[PDB]
């Protein structure tokens, strides 16, 4: 619904990287993989976390 | 639910001990100790040292079911040599080589930048 | 200093790559495990919810609060709540943190873990503080509000071990390798046409001599040298994941000598 | 307490077929027209090549636990490179008016054809096997 | 087809033979055709076997139809289970197929026929509060006054 | 309608069903504080006790076997061979 | 309620094979890659060759590349996506190219003789779980014993059981009975 | 000179075409449009997936908090599949997914995953893997025809 | 008739909402009452 | 009532006969246990714990019939039990309970297990009980039933308990074996090259719970102490167990490590796979059951599992996409394989197109054409798949499963890696459901492979759209056929059981209905229990006349054809003795008749037939047990043998009546077993082959006789139900030529249908 706090599998914090990841794509124009590796998410387990997040809360916030 | 609390993996119920030591019937100068609220971390380590001891005739451990944090270690030794003595000898070495290693490390880390 | 030998090759606030040298696989593996499972650490483990008009449910939020890593350098000097003589919690067994947020702005207001206020007496032990490692010093995103929405909470942290719930774990991944060439033949490589074309060379191979095709297999060799790399989440600095890691084992094994003595 | 056959062999052939650590020597006796060895060996612990040659002794000691080296730090009823320990399962292939005794070393197998040690080769297990290069 | 037959020296050998196989069945009449072996003619219609060759030959056809079915899938069941079945099907002398308050209908008939219920079934025994004379119930147990 | 002790034609071996029923009738009795005939060389478990009983041949019971035609033979526990 | 996964809950890939969780292991105890990656889930090889679900295996290869490279991996049917191509790309990225990795046993740290096909695959949590599914009716004041269960008990010969189970608790009434006219006419 | 790893196709022996397919993957329905590589599966299995998908938990609508239905399952942390189909775009499966990308090993390891069973990572669970919300609504009417 | 399925009956059913694509699927179902 | 139902899971750490029951379920179900001085203390404690702490209790009932409710009861902490009260206690470790997976189609779907109380919420089971219950761990649930009295507990443990159902009557072999992992791995463990080192050895050894504590001696001493995989498994196979088996050219030096040979409980040669340790006619679990009994056999499946899954946990095993890729060169050969078959097809086509093809005899031209193209295309699929099999290596993990026996077969290799092949709907190639075509992407009158459903591609490679759709047509037909099978089968099964349910064996050995009618004058025509019957070869039947006379003829009056004097002590002294010769002529005449008789019974010459008392394995035991030297003459005499074997025949009793009729029955019942007997213990075999001593010989006999007597069926068995369930239950795994077959046939049989679908006469 919202970035998860850590990689389910390794524990790395990943919940402090979502705003940046998204800034890194739309503001500095990197392809998703280059952007991930810039946030230091280099094992495929963490990469999967950000790359396949879906921020549903952004929809949930539209209701009154 | 029917899930046993997680604390049960490291913390002794009422009435339980760290060790129970029992004589083994099968062969001489043998013992079986059951360790509670422990698992492989200890169990493979005590074990593997017991085997660096040449008065150690047998050593082996197992966790009989993965649901319970308990292991069972069987030491057999040469005539005259108490197995509980072989397990002080072996827990002793352990502590000593680690001793060692936290020092070799605390060192190597001020030799260090970043 | 004779015995098990160390050899850091990199270090960083966050990771420490090293090489253990002159030790058994078991003690190596054991230290790996301890670092993963049994180093004490501090983590939200109770959450009272005064108000949540958020779009997330409470246990969803709670769960997320248990996961925010909290400073833990001085955690030996916090007693486990279950050893303390207080009724429930207090300042010897617990930090208490507050969280209030209100979606004041029109646009969407984020709640981050810097918005966590400690509310209890620390006795100047360095614990409790939300850890912060992003450029903006937000740390972790906890929630999001809309204009009109509210969330007020208290939390209690408590000392704990990842065995009991991973939130309490300090370490994150732990690289661990040995014998990169395969000399020990501890593994047997799968392949279609050629084993060496088809498997990638470990970085750890440089550090070690390739074998020579003549050399008949060495039955006596053992596993003596290990390539590790411990990565910290941050509640505990790294060197300290190891040192407390070695130290926790050493206490495990001493509780075993103490209880032969009591037999 | 004894030893019980002992001779020197010529290696015809070394088949590994399908295995990696293990291979099947076909050897001859230098001496007898009659006495042969087909035998399975751990080639990683003890390599072996075509035409190499072998001093081979069955023996029968120097059934209680097994206890590590230590007795083994002086006490070697071996001056050899290579020692196995098996079990005879025999079939006394008593074929032609030559013998064949069979032997299994945790499943690494042997067979001796020949004749002169019929009143020699244990009916029985306790049987070691020993090789120098 | 190949047919295992003993050879002049005693051992079994293959000896092919032609065989005819038909769609449709006229056993009584085809049996009688010159040149065939009437002693080895077969059909998968066990009814016709029983009509021409009798109850026993039908029983043994029927088994062999049952056994074919079960082996054609490739499984194996011991003889005696299929033998039991096929006996149950043929013991009256022909081929018999095996395929608060209700029921009253049936009890009225019982009445009027003077039905004698042997009381060996498990339901009847339930209604009566008893064990059925099967397995562990097929004997009685009594106190051994004759012993020291 | 009864069949003299000689001339009895049924197996001299105990069947699995008789054995099961004996042991269990007897354990039912031992479980209701019925006197026991054998040395409890520790046992507390009534089935187990009963089986000790059956092995020492101290179960005084008789198996009445009906034949399909109404007629019956009586075989004692003592006498039945247990295999 | 929040439902946290448990022994007993059901899960599936998208290739028409489910399972239940038969136990959980904390991460220490799981096998690991030299990079210290550990599995979230471990499925048994015996579940594969008969069902011939090669698309599972291909999804896992493709999915490893996708994660490593940050692209969405094209799994549609009827294209020119190939394993060979997938495998190439994954080799470019440093892994052996059929998706095997060396792993190490958790309990010991020793390497594993065999290497292990390891990769992300998309799994679904399916509804309908050990808590909805467990009951246990033995009174105080399926799940039955029907025709077929009786028949098995007859087969084993268990008459006493069959009487106990199929009784009434409807008490045994007693009754006198003439031995000439079997009826319950007897004045007692 | 064709690619040894491509499938065999049997060429246009046709100069009379009147039409052409838009895309062959459009023969499939909604459910089977979510299976990756169905053309590499034995056919009954794609049939069994096409049922199970209907039991998976995801986010059925963005408005769940405001509905009140008999029963509902929302997964904490839906992830979109690393392996998708081009049909999914229309089915919005990336936006309202029903699944998570799990790191999976295929291995014999302890014997507790035999006979269509699985070992799952407890630590992974602790940190949220496959956790979901369940909601039950109960209703009741009042008085009636008395 | 909308509340029942009373028509030909199973003609009207409650819309599945387990998951987004189970919904779409239900809306796109067909049924045949009653030689291959 | 007194029962629970949940989800099942497997567990390698439970014994075959256990079931794990969650603690919550164990505090819900209860057993009424009577206070006595043997249990008043335990019952007391269980009362004080009460309903909600397990080992506890929910009610106490006194003298009165008064029911004391421990959860409410203001006196629940203060009960002083009396002898003769009752306590309803929670179930607890080792109570017997009955466990059942529905549908219960045969009796081993309801077996008694020993409780083990465990945490979490699933009922748990040993992997090897799975197959009788027909259960797996993807959802399946099963029901557990608690017996309520002492007699009922005895019935369940002394007749329905799992150990007693290892060997079943259905097929006179085991119905439980080693499966899945432990089967993949026992083979791996047992290869030539698998050696283990001391650290891992001792942990494997301590893993077997009743290892005597002796470390065995290593098969390698020399550069290094290394033990074999063989030896370590052997620790779990008990002493005095012998088994041998020859595979396609196994010898006693198995180049390939084929077959199997095991002596005194130690593996000598052979890799262990499904033929040895599976649920197989004459493998280890069938041997161990009989030689040492049910309880040890049931331990054995856990000691083998403990060992082997330990080893496999540290060895590892996996499978992956790689295991389905065959070589570039293999692929080209597969693709040509396939191209040639499409050219065969193309000629047969042109040939029918020119009107040159002939049908033969009531078979249409087009039927001929199709029969030929489908042979072609199947023959291609198959060659292509043999191709791929061959090319994969021993370390190919798909292959390693197939070789073990644990999962998968050739067709699976083939279709994954080489080619899926011709799809079919109702026995035929995909039909023209558009007018003269199978899909609109093709032109009309196209009978080619592709047009009619040949799928050339493998799964790895992927299907084309047209293939894809024809394979779904295919597939759908088996989904349908499957539901029709399951439903047809279930109705059959119930009707057979209702038909046969009252048939029982009686204490006259007769099998009868509830009327007392006779169905069979003796059960099974032989009076045996099918559980005690094994496939044995009847020796007299086969072979040439010369060969039978070398092996059995003893001619004491002929210096070439007597018993050499090294066979027997008396050997010198019997040469030319006339009156021994008279006995021996008599034994031969009976061997001769035997062979004639049997060749009339078995017209075919089939020598291997189920009979009770595995004589070869008794003799093999005698040989082990008396340490028998092949190198010394025996002290048996001619008369000892010849008359000893005649006397044993008289005591192989099935029927015991004093009249002539029952005697004839008895003799007829025991004829075939007596032929196998006289063939196996004939004089020259006893001396020249077996080399028995007098003492071993006398042991052989008295055992034959005890075992024979223990195979007889027991009166009271409900063989009806059994028959029916034995025939029905395997008619349920008919999930699957041009004669009506399989289930519809079998409907056609039991129904006695006037109007059968394919009636046929076979005329020789
Ligand atoms: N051990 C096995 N050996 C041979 N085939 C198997 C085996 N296990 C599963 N199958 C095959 O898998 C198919 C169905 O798979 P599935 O996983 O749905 O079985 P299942 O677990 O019994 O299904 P369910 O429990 O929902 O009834 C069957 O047609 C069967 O042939
Ligand atoms: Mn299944
Ligand atoms: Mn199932
Ligand atoms: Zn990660
Ligand atoms: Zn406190």
């Amino acid at each position: 619904m919202i970035v998860p706090v850590r990689c389910f599998s390794c524990g790395k914090v990943v919940g402090d990287k979502w705003e940046s990841y998204l800034n890194l794509l739309q503001e500095d124009e990197l392809d998703e993989g280059t952007a991930l590796s810039r946030l230091g998410l280099k094992r495929y387990c963490c990469r999967r976390m950000i790359l396949t997040h879906v921020d549903l809360i952004e929809k949930f916030l539209r209701y009154n | 639910m029917n899930a046993p609390d997680r604390f049960e993996l490291f913390l002794l119920g009422e009435g339980e001990s760290k060790l129970k030591i029992d004589p083994d019937t099968k062969a001489p100068n043998a013992v079986v100790i059951t360790f509670e609220k422990e698992d492989h971390t200890l169990g493979n380590l005590i074990r593997a040292e017991l085997l660096n001891d040449r008065k150690v005739l047998f050593a082996a451990y197992k966790v009989e079911h993965p649901f319970f944090a308990r292991f069972k270690l069987r030491i057999q030794t040469t005539e005259g040599y108490d197995p509980k003595d072989a397990l002080k000898n072996a827990c002793n070495s352990i502590i000593n080589k680690l001793g060692a290693l936290k020092t070799n490390f605390e060192t190597e880390w001020n030799l260090q930048t970043l | 200093e004779e015995g098990p030998q160390v050899k850091i090759r990199e270090a960083s606030k966050d990771n420490v790559d090293f090489i253990l040298s002159n030790v058994d696989l078991a003690m190596a593996n054991s230290l790996r495990r301890v670092m993963i499972a049994e180093i004490p650490t501090l983590a939200i483990d109770s959450v009272e919810v005064e108000t949540n008009t958020t779009v997330l449910a409470d246990e969803f939020i709670a769960h997320r609060l248990g996961l925010i890593p909290l400073q833990s350098m001085d955690i030996e000097q916090l007693e486990y709540s279950r050893d303390c003589f207080c009724e429930d919690h207090c300042d010897k067994c617990s930090v208490v943190l507050t969280l209030q947020a209100f979606g004041e702005s029109e646009s969407t207001t984020n709640v981050y873990s810097k918005d966590l206020v400690i509310v209890s007496n620390l006795m100047g032990r360095n614990i409790g503080h939300p850890i912060i490692q992003d450029k903006e010093g937000n740390g972790v995103l906890i929630c999001k509000l809309r204009k009109g929405q509210e969330l007020k909470l208290t939390c209690v942290a408590k000392k704990g071990i990842a065995k009991e719930h991973a939130k309490w774990g300090p370490a994150a991944a732990i690289e661990f390798e040995y014998d990169p060439w395969n000399k020990l033949k501890h593994t047997d490589y799968w392949y279609e046409q050629d084993s060496a074309k088809e498997w990638p060379q470990s970085k750890n191979c440089e550090y070690e001599d390739p074998p020579n095709e003549g050399d008949p297999f060495d039955y006596k060799a053992q596993a003596d040298t290990f390539y590790m790399n411990v990565e910290s989440v941050g509640s505990i600095p790294v060197d300290q994941v190891v040192v407390r890691g070695i130290d926790t084992l050493q206490k495990k094994v001493a509780s075993i000598l103490l209880a032969l003595t009591q037999m | 307490s004894n030893t019980l056959f002992d001779d020197i062999f010529q290696v015809s052939e070394v088949d590994p077929g399908r295995y990696n650590k293990v291979c099947r020597i076909e050897a001859a006796s230098t001496t007898q027209d009659q006495c042969k060895l087909t035998l399975d060996i751990n080639v990683e612990l003890f390599p072996v090549a075509a035409q190499d040659s072998l001093t081979v002794t069955i023996a029968s000691s120097l059934t209680r636990s097994w206890r590590p080296p230590q007795a083994g730090d002086r006490s070697l009823a071996d001056d050899y490179d290579y020692v196995m320990y098996g079990t005879a399962y025999k079939f006394e292939e008593v074929s032609k008016d030559l013998i064949a005794v069979y032997y299994s070393f945790g499943g690494l197998l042997m067979r001796l054809e020949g004749n002169y040690r019929n009143l020699n080769n244990l009916k029985q297990e306790n049987a070691y096997l020993l090789i120098r290069r | 087809y190949d047919r295992k037959v003993p050879s002049p020296t005693g051992e079994y050998v293959k000896e092919p033979e032609w065989v005819l196989e038909t769609d449709g069945v006229n056993l009584s009449e085809v049996m009688t055709v010159p040149g065939i072996d009437p002693t080895r003619i077969y059909t998968n219609s066990f009814i016709d076997i029983m009509e021409v060759l009798g109850i026993e030959a039908g029983r043994a056809a029927l088994y062999k139809e049952v056994y074919n079915v079960i082996a054609s899938d490739g499984s194996y069941v011991n003889y005696r289970h299929m033998a039991l079945l096929v006996d149950v099907m043929t013991t009256q002398g022909g081929l018999t197929s095996v395929t608060f308050e209700e029921t009253v209908e049936i009890l009225f008939e019982a009445g009027a026929s003077a039905e004698l219920d042997d009381c060996r079934g498990v339901s009847e025994n339930v209604i009566l509060g008893q064990m059925a004379p099967i397995g562990t119930g097929a004997f009685d147990v009594m106190i051994d006054e004759e012993s020291l | 309608k009864a069949i003299p002790k000689d001339q009895r034609a049924t197996t001299p071996y105990m069947t699995k069903y008789e054995r099961a029923r004996i042991l269990g009738t007897r354990a039912l009795q031992i479980s209701m504080n019925a006197p026991v005939f054998v040395d409890l060389e520790g046992e507390t478990d009534p089935l187990r006790i009963a089986m000790k009983e059956l092995a020492e041949k101290k179960i005084p019971l008789v198996i009445r076997r009906y034949l399909p035609d109404g007629s019956f033979e009586d075989w004692s526990v003592e006498e039945l061979i247990v295999d | 309620t929040t439902k946290i996964p448990q022994i007993g809950d059901k899960f599936a890939s998208r290739h028409g094979q489910k399972g239940t969780i038969g136990i959980t292991y904390r991460r220490e105890d799981m096998p690991f890659t030299a990079e210290g990656i550990v599995p979230d889930l471990i499925i048994n090889p015996h579940a594969i060759p008969s069902r011939m679900t090669v698309a599972h295996l291909i999804e896992c290869l493709l999915s490893k590349v996708a994660a490593l490279s940050g692209n969405e991996g094209d799994a549609s049917p009827f294209t020119d996506i190939t394993v060979e191509g997938i495998s190439k790309l994954l080799r470019e990225h440093g892994y052996q190219s059929r998706g095997f990795e060396v792993m190490y046993n958790g309990h010991t740290g020793k390497k594993l003789m065999a290497q292990i096909f390891f990769g992300p695959t998309y799994y679904q949590r399916l509804r309908h779980m050990v808590d909805d599914k467990i009951h246990a009716r033995a009174r105080g004041p399926g799940l039955r014993f029907g025709e077929m269960e009786r028949d098995c008990m007859i087969a084993h010969g268990a008459a006493s059981f069959l009487k106990e189970r199929l009784m009434e608790a409807s008490d045994a009434f007693r009754v006198h009975i003439c031995g000439i006219c079997g009826l319950m006419t007897v004045i007692a | 000179d064709v690619d040894p790893a491509k499938r065999i196709r049997v060429s246009h022996h046709a100069t009379t075409f009147t039409h052409c397919e838009i895309h062959p993957s459009m023969i499939l329905g909604v459910a089977a449009s979510i299976i990756p590589f169905p053309d590499h599966n034995q056919s009954p299995r794609n049939t069994y997936q096409s049922a199970m998908g209907k039991q998976a938990m995801g986010v059925f609508l963005t408005n769940y908090n405001v509905r009140m239905d008999t029963m509902a399952n929302i997964l904490y942390y839906p992830q979109k599949p690393l392996g998708t189909t081009r049909a999914m775009e229309y089915l919005k499966f990336r936006e309202l997914p029903a699944g998570q990308n799990a790191i999976v090993a295929i291995a014999c390891y302890s014997g507790y995953n035999q006979e269509d069973s699985m070992i799952m990572n407890q630590s992974s669970i602790d940190r949220g893997l496959f956790r979901s919300l369940f909601f039950r609504s109960y209703m009741d009417q009042e008085k009636k025809y008395g | 008739a909308l509340a029942t399925g009373n028509w030909g009956a199973g003609v009207s059913q409650v819309l599945n909402r387990y998951t987004y694509s189970s919904t779409l699927s239900h809306l796109r179902r067909t049924n045949t009452p009653i030689a291959k | 009532d007194f029962s629970a139902r949940t989800v099942i899971s497997g567990d390698p750490n439970l014994e075959l006969d256990q079931v794990g029951v969650p603690k919550s379920i164990a505090k819900t179900l209860t057993y009424p246990e009577v206070v006595t001085p043997y249990n008043i203390d335990r019952l007391t404690q269980l009362v004080r714990n009460g309903p909600n702490e397990h080992p506890g209790a929910k009610y106490v009932i006194r003298d009165s019939g008064d029911r004391i409710d421990l959860r409410y009861s203001k006196r629940a902490g203060d009960i002083q039990l009396q002898y003769g009260w009752k306590v309803e206690r929670h179930i607890m470790d080792n109570d017997p309970v009955l466990f059942n997976r529905q549908p219960s189609l045969h009796k081993m779907s309801m077996m008694a297990h020993r409780v083990k109380v465990i945490p979490y919420s699933t009922f748990r089971l040993n992997l090897s009980v799975t197959s009788p219950y027909n259960a797996d761990f993807d959802g399946d649930e099963m029901n557990l039933h608690v017996p309520q009295s002492e007699e009922t507990r005895a019935e369940l443990s002394q007749l329905c308990a799992v150990p007693l159902q290892i060997v079943s009557p259905q097929s006179n072999k085991p119905c439980m074996g080693i499966v899945q992992d432990t089967l993949c791995g026992i083979r791996k463990l047992t290869l030539r090259d698998t050696f283990i080192e001391l650290d891992q050895v001792l942990n494997m050894l301590y893993w077997v719970p009743d290892w005597d504590g002796v470390i065995p001696t290593p098969a390698i001493i020399k550069p290094k102490p290394l033990w074999s995989g063989k030896q370590i498994l052997s620790v779990a196979i008990p002493n005095g167990i012998h088994l041998q088996r020859f595979d396609e050219g196994t010898t006693l030096l198995s180049p390939k490590d084929n077959g199997m040979l095991i002596i005194d409980g130690q593996i000598i040669f052979g890799v262990v796979e499904k033929k040895t340790v599976g649920s197989s006619n004459g493998g280890l679990i069938h041997v161990v059951t009989r030689e040492k009994g049910p309880q040890v056999c049931a331990k054995l499946f856990g000691n083998i599992q403990k060992v082997v899954n330990f080893w496999l946990l540290h060895n590892g095993f996996s499978t992956g996409i790689g295991d389905t890729i065959a070589d570039g060169p293999t692929m080209r050969e597969i693709t040509e394989t396939i191209a040639e078959a499409k050219k065969k097809v193309l000629d047969v086509t042109k040939e029918a197109q020119a009107n040159l093809l002939t049908a033969k005899h009531g078979m249409t031209l087009r039927e001929s054409f199709e029969d030929n193209v489908v042979r072609f295309l199947n023959e291609a699929r198959d060659k292509a798949g043999r191709l791929a099999e061959v090319n994969l290596k021993d370390l190919n993990n798909v292959k390693q499963m197939v070789m073990a026996g644990s999962k998968g077969s050739f067709i699976n290799i083939a279709q994954m890696s080489a080619c899926v092949g011709q799809q079919s709907v109702e026995g035929k190639r995909i039909a023209f459901g558009f007018v003269d075509r199978t899909l609109p992407h093709f032109s009309k009158d196209d009978y080619s492979p592709e047009s009619k459903g040949f799928v050339e591609n493998s799964y790895l490679r992927g299907l084309t759209p047209q293939e894809f759709f024809f394979h779904a047509m295919g597939g759908r037909e088996g989904l349908i056929d499957t539901a029709v099978k399951t439903a047809e089968t279930g109705y059959i099964q119930r009707r057979l059981v209702k038909a046969l349910e009252d048939i029982m064996v009686h204490y006259d050995n007769t099998t009868r209905n509830s009327l007392g009618n006779v169905i069979q004058f003796i059960y099974g025509e032989d009076g045996m229990d099918a559980a005690h019957i094994e496939k044995q070869s009847l020796d007299t039947i086969g072979g040439s006349d010369a060969a039978f006379e070398k092996r059995y003829r003893v001619d004491l009056l002929n210096t070439d054809h007597t018993l050499d004097p090294s066979l027997l002590e008396s050997g010198s002294e019997i040469l030319g003795d006339l009156k021994l010769q008279v006995l021996l002529d008599e034994e031969y005449k009976q061997l001769v008749k035997d062979r004639k008789f049997l060749r009339e019974v078995f017209v075919d010459g089939e020598a291997n037939w189920p009979l009770p008392v595995n004589i070869r394995r008794i003799i093999q035991n005698a040989q082990q047990t008396f340490h028998i030297d092949h190198t010394k003459p025996s002290d048996l005499t001619i008369k000892d043998i010849v008359l000893g074997v005649k006397d044993l025949q008289e005591n192989l009793l099935v029927l015991r009546g004093k009249n002539e009729i029952i005697q004839n029955a008895q003799r007829d019942a025991v004829t075939l077993f007596c032929c196998l007997l006289r063939s196996r213990l004939a004089t020259r075999r006893v001396l020249q082959e077996y080399r028995l001593t007098k003492q071993a010989f006398d042991w052989v006999l008295s055992n034959i006789e005890a075992q024979f007597l223990r195979s007889v069926v027991h009166p009271g068995e409900m063989v009806g139900v059994l028959a029916a369930q034995s025939i029905g239950e395997p008619a349920t795994q008919m999930t699957l030529k041009k004669v009506t077959s399989g289930v519809p046939r079998l409907k056609e049989i039991l129904n006695v249908a006037k109007n059968m679908k394919t009636p046929s006469l076979t005329v020789y």
